[PDB]
């Protein structure tokens, strides 16, 4: 899965 | 609400601490009873808040991952029935994490980002309000997928457009969001190019700007921009 | 009870999903609700219910931990006092811990234990009793205290006494009720000398037995064998 | 802390 914040 | 009888300086108190223990739905719940005490947020309160309900529908994303690829297998040709359990399950607890993505939109509407006229603050919570609709368009079906869809959107471009009229590049939060926008892109909105290119176009304009910062501010940033980065070598 | 309309090998299956998902709260709930069928318990079924249970109480514990100690290092001379959320949030984890132990505990006298004959069954749930008494013990401080740590002791006793008549000393359910007697000892009973004896005799007559074990039986009981190692090399 | 199962 991608990064997010 | 059960932390109504709680003082506003407790719950952060008690909030900090959850997050020490690693008590994340003690941390969400502390922050919602903070929330509803109708004073705004500091900075570092957003940061509790935001903090908390990640985690919390983070761990329930993750379940909901794990029981949905079960019950894709099920439902695979060859597959030995089973009966309704794992549907059964995997609603059990897609209903729990709407119901705490309805929470935190509720406290967004009522009535943090009305109160908002900061861009730190304001764009801060649209972000949040884009976040958790894209979660709930992660598992969404019905006749609102659509609208469900377009709320985030709508969300993330306001504070989009607020973010690039008031904030440097090298924002963390301008930054924060133009990376979970351009995840929106990639995942919800089926907008792979615009994805990439949103991606490509924060962190080079990211880059431009971090000449004028001083050593901690780059720190944050590039920290930021390297999860773009990581997004793009994903994705390219 | 809120599973009560769930059929028992519903919440079997549901609880082995919650598992993979690392729902432990979750995979707690079905299993209780299964105990509460009033069936006895497979030992698939035995091993489902301690780690639904031993995850949930041991998340409990270690935020127990981390919070008493902010709660000790804020009762230091010098230290700045902060009011009284350390003390009030720290018995609020201790008064759901204390809970949920009593949950196991009542599962275990409301039945599962008197209808256990077999060793497999009857030390296995002993153990647990056992388990459970210490960690209210771990959190005890008032006229009680002796009285938990006694029902402990007494639970891994008649446990250890089944366990040497009937079980082969290589049985992991042997092992690691001696496993577990021996931190007892050390934690609780402030008898380090019978921890680490208990350890090193029950290491010892396992070694001796291996020979009579295929290849999958040795991997079980040595694996659980290097745990006595590691304690025993903590405590010398 | 020490190994429990
Ligand atoms: S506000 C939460 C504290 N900040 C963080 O955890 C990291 C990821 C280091 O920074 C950001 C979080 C959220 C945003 Cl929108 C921006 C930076
Ligand atoms: S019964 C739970 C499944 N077994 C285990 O997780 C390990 C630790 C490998 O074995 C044992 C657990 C509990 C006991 Cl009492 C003995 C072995
Ligand atoms: C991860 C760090 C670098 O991001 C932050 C920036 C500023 C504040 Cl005030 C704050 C409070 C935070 C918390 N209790 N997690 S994190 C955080
Ligand atoms: C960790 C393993 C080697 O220990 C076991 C032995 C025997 C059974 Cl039947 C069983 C079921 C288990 C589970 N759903 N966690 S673990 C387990
Ligand atoms: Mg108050
Ligand atoms: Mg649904
Ligand atoms: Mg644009
Ligand atoms: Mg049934
Ligand atoms: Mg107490
Ligand atoms: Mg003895």
């Amino acid at each position: 899965f991608p990064a997010t914040v | 609400g059960a932390m109504g009888s709680m003082e506003r300086a407790s719950l952060i108190q008690k909030a900090k601490l959850a997050e020490q223990a690693e008590r994340y739905e003690d941390m969400a719940a502390f922050m919602k009873g903070a929330v509803e005490k109708g004073e705004e947020l500091s900075n570092e309160e957003r940061c509790l808040l935001s903090v908390a309900y990640k985690n919390v529908v983070g761990g329930q994303r993750a379940a909901w991952r794990v029981l949905s690829s079960i019950e894709q297998k099920s439902n695979e040709e060859g597959s030995e029935e089973k009966g309704p359990e794992v549907r059964e399950y995997r609603e059990k607890v897609e209903t729990e994490l709407q119901g705490v993505c309805d929470t935190v939109l509720g406290l967004l509407d009522s009535h943090l980002i009305k109160e908002a006229g900061d861009a730190e603050s304001r764009v801060f919570y649209l972000k949040m309000k884009g976040d958790y609709y894209r979660y709930l368009a992660e598992v969404a079906t019905g006749d609102d997928k659509k609208r469900i869809i377009d709320s985030a959107r709508s969300a993330y471009q306001e504070a989009m457009d607020i973010s690039k009229k008031e904030m440097p590049p090298t924002n963390p939060i301008r930054l924060g969001l133009a990376l979970n926008f351009s995840v929106f892109h990639y995942e919800i909105a089926n907008s792979p190019e615009e994805a990439i290119s949103l991606a490509k176009t924060t962190f080079d304009e990211a880059m431009a700007d971090l000449h004028t910062l001083s050593e901690d501010s780059y720190k944050d940033s590039t920290l930021i921009m390297q999860l773009l980065r990581d997004n793009l070598t994903l994705w390219t």
